RNA sequence: AGCCAGGAUGUUGGCUUAGAAGCAGCCAUCAUUUAAAGAAAGCGUAAUAGCUCACUGGUCGAGUCGGCCUGCGCGGAAGAU
RNA sequence: GAUGUCGGCUCAUCACAUCCUGGGGCUGAAGUAGGUCCCAAGGGUAUGGCUGUUCGCCAUUUAAAGUGGUACGCGAGCUGG
């Protein structure tokens, strides 16, 4: 089980995603059924090495925003264009 | 650091006398004087000497570390002593003791005549051995390749004023 | 001290064992006829393995072993000259019956305890000459 | 050496080379050589690193070339004065924007992949990083 | 004594030491293997 | 370099062979050639007796077990360890006539009936006859 | 990391060559005794020998290894009153 | 509403990417002699045949006959091929 922190963002757009991204953090969406998508932020640095096991594009993991924990499965990574680090990630509620 | 965190054990009827960074090493085999760099905190207690880096100086482990090698020879000096061995190689190649001089004979015009310093004493087995025997490391061995830069070993032949633990790798000369 | 390999009838001519024996301080007379007066009970056709063991007065003493491993496995199987390419182009056909005949003799030499494990080491030595076990 | 067998004009307008590249994953084989760098890899640089990193692997395994030199390139020669037209066609480049994957190999060992990699880099005009595929 | 803008270990006896803040390689086994930065 | 995975089965096999063999005999083994040793190991298998270099700190571990757990401060320096499982002896006399003749080595220590034996009585298990003798 | 010890047998593997015996080249690269030892990473010999490594047992006694993102530096860096 | 052009002569001055001499590392460096690089600008660094030539070819020297800058140094200094 591969358990990821997350919080809700307060901000949304190119400024705040730049802004996040330099604080070694990165935003990624949740969607997925009939509840509304959540904006999330991640730490870049514990994520990064998660992703680095196969194991995590097919298992279900839990991400736990504010006490809440959702059980999503990892859709689409957006990547940097040439440095191993990651921009942006879809989440899809399973 | 590891070298420093060793300590140097001071033996019987060795005499260790600490003046803030000067230490004196007397003993049988003679007396070794030394300046510690500042970085160098030095404490003496019991049969031991021990070193560690003085607050705010970087290098503190790194000094500590060379202070401490330094110690451990000159304690070794002063009691056991360090005896460096030389064999000069090749034709008409011969060395004698006059004293404080050591007179070599290595193919040139002039036979040359090599004055020794403090604690440093020749004597020669052979017309072929130089044996040097004193306190100072860095000064038997300052010495010894003095007298080695006279004729460093040719690497055609092996010839010239060589270590005993030397090992003179040879070669062919140019085919044709 | 050298290691060499002589034939079961002959010990003589100049380019095998003249200028290579011969140099070191051994009698190339006194050994030529000790060693065939010995390798009589030996197969002609079949070359024998023999060590030196030389002193400081020229003398010498020889305990001789066992035909090669890569030697008998051409009686066997019917070729002179091994082949070139090994596993890459086969010279003969080698049973299971006759691993163990090359196995029973080398048995004073070999390291191997079981006749499985003596067998198995001469396996390898058919491999690597082009011969396939059939 | 690379170049377009036909093409709809002669000569083209000089242009820039703004923004990132797409083609940005290894999308045929097990490994690849991304640039870092923004600049142009001529043919003669291209076939250059082509051929340095084929003769390491050993010609086993194969190997893609992502980019294609598909601008040329015009140049005046010496003792010309300005204008009297565009100077004519003497090479072709690939303008290379930071993320392009300009080769990708596979069917050899990520160490020879690597050491293959690093000869071919080499001769080559751009900063480039190894690439591994990767699960989307 | 090779002077070049590339100084590197040549073979498992070579060695890169720092004198003077001259990138060298100093070598026990080859003495072609002698590299100087500069 | 020993993953745990495959310490541990050394430890067993050991251990395993200590309980049924009878007598194991523990010397040293440092400056002898593979001619000489590969030699024992045809006079080994050939009296009954099994021999073995393993790592003091695991022939701690595999002799805890009882009854040789008076060897321990007999893994101090090379040790080769020859388990006597056919017969009781075998090894404590041909190691006695392979340190004569070869003259490197001393042989640290005996063990036999879950009771010490120092490098000075090593003759005790070196004087035992055949089994096999009482007839 | 250092220091002591070992680094064996079939076997000089086959083919090739005046010789190729780990060590000119070509092809194969198993198996045995094992603590472990490549049918051999380099120097050497006419070919051998001999020296050393990969690997492993002992000693030692607490750390050690080199990739990742990054801040600031070093070399690359020769000109004319 | 004028900054006289190539070459020579006379007189130079600087750079060093060093021709010689000096120090030194490698060498496929035995010696002698080379090859290559590093340091180094203190001084030194041909005369003739041919051509306006610089250059170049050649002859014969020399430790060497350096490479460049100086309005391709130098005509209120000379020459004028
Ligand atoms: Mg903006
Ligand atoms: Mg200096
Ligand atoms: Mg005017
Ligand atoms: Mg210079
Ligand atoms: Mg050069
Ligand atoms: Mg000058
Ligand atoms: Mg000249
Ligand atoms: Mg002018
Ligand atoms: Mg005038
Ligand atoms: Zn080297």
């Amino acid at each position: 089980m591969f358990t990821i922190n997350a919080e809700v963002r307060k901000e949304q757009g190119k400024g705040a995603s730049r802004r996040l991204r330099a604080a070694n953090k990165f935003p990624a969406i949740i969607y997925g059924g009939k509840e509304a998508p959540l904006a999330i932020e991640l730490d870049h640095d514990k994520v990064m090495n998660m992703q680095a096991k196969a194991e995590f594009y097919s298992e279900v993991l839990t991400i736990v925003v504010d006490g809440k924990e959702i059980k999503v499965k990892a859709q689409d990574v957006q990547r940097h264009p040439y440095k191993p680090k990651l921009q942006h990630i879809d989440f899809v509620r399973a | 650091s590891r070298v420093a965190k060793a300590p140097v054990v001071v033996p019987a009827g060795v005499d260790v006398k600490i003046n803030g960074q000067v230490i004196t090493i007397k003993g049988k085999n003679g007396e070794l004087t030394r300046t510690l760099n500042d970085a160098v905190e030095v404490k003496h207690a019991d049969n031991t000497l021990t070193f560690g880096p003085r607050d705010g100086y970087a290098d503190g482990w790194a000094q500590a570390g060379t202070a401490r090698a330094l110690l451990n020879s000159m304690v070794i000096g002063v009691t056991e002593g360090f005896t460096k061995k030389l064999q000069l190689v090749g034709v008409g190649y011969r060395a004698a003791v006059k004293g404080n001089v050591i007179n070599l004979s290595l193919g040139f015009s002039h036979p040359v005549d090599h004055q020794l310093p403090a604690g440093i004493t020749a004597e020669c087995p052979t017309q072929t051995e130089i044996v040097l025997k004193g306190a100072d490391k860095q000064v038997i061995g300052q010495v010894a390749a003095d007298l080695r830069a006279y004729r460093r070993p040719e690497p055609y032949k092996g010839k010239g004023v060589r270590y005993a633990d030397e090992v003179v790798r040879t070669k062919e000369a140019k085919k044709k | 001290y050298v290691k060499l390999q002589v034939a079961a009838g002959m010990a003589n001519p100049s380019p095998p064992v003249g200028p290579a024996l011969g140099q070191q301080g051994v009698n190339i007379m006194e050994f030529c006829k000790a060693f065939n007066a010995k390798t009589d009970s030996i197969e002609k056709g079949l070359p024998i393995p023999v060590v030196i063991t030389v002193y400081a007065d020229r003398s010498f003493t020889f305990v001789t072993k066992t035909p090669p491993a890569a030697v008998l496995l051409k009686k066997a199987a019917g070729i002179k000259s091994g082949s070139g390419k090994p596993n890459k182009d086969k010279v003969g056909k080698i049973s299971r019956a006759q691993l163990q005949e090359i196995a029973q003799t080398k048995a004073a030499d070999m390291t191997g305890a079981d006749i499985e494990a003596m067998t198995r080491s001469i396996e390898g030595t058919a491999r690597s000459m082009g011969l396939v076990v059939e | 050496m690379l170049q377009p067998k036909r093409t709809k004009f002669r000569k083209m307008h000089k242009g820039r080379n703004r923004g990132l590249a797409q083609g940005t994953d290894v999308s045929f084989g097990s490994f690849g050589l991304k640039a870092v760098g923004r600049g142009r890899l001529t043919a003669r640089q291209i076939e250059a690193a082509r051929r340095a990193m084929t003769r390491a692997v050993k010609r086993q395994g194969k190997i893609w070339i992502r980019v294609f030199p598909d601008k040329p390139i015009t140049e005046k020669p010496l003792a010309v004065r300005m204008g009297k037209g565009k100077g004519n066609v003497e090479y072709w480049v690939a303008l290379i924007q930071p993320g392009k994957v300009l080769y990708e190999m596979d069917g050899v060992p990520e160490e020879l992949a690597r050491e293959a990699f690093k000869l071919a880099a080499a001769k080559l005009p751009i900063k480039t990083t190894f690439v591994t595929k990767t699960v989307m | 004594m090779k002077v070049r803008a590339s100084v590197k270990k040549l073979c498992r006896n070579c060695k890169i030491v720092k004198r003077d803040g001259v990138i060298r390689v100093i070598c026990s086994a080859e003495p072609k293997h002698k590299q100087r930065q500069g | 370099a020993l993953n745990l995975q495959d310490k541990q089965a050394i430890v067993a096999e050991v251990s395993e062979v200590a309980k049924g063999a009878l007598s194991a005999v523990v010397a040293d083994s440092r400056g002898v050639t593979v001619d000489k040793m590969t030699e024992l190991r045809k006079a080994g298998r050939e009296a009954g007796v099994y021999m073995r270099v393993v790592r003091n700190t695991l022939l701690r571990r595999a002799v805890e077990g009882t009854p040789f757990e008076c060897l321990k401060d007999a893994f101090v320096g090379p040790t080769l360890i020859a388990y006597v499982t056919e017969h009781p002896g075998a090894a404590a006399r041909l190691f006695k006539e392979f340190a004569k003749a070869n003259a490197k080595f001393e042989v640290k220590a005996a063990a036999f009936e879950g009771e010490l034996i120092p490098a000075s009585q090593i003759d005790r298990l070196a004087t035992l006859p055949t089994y096999e003798e009482a007839i």
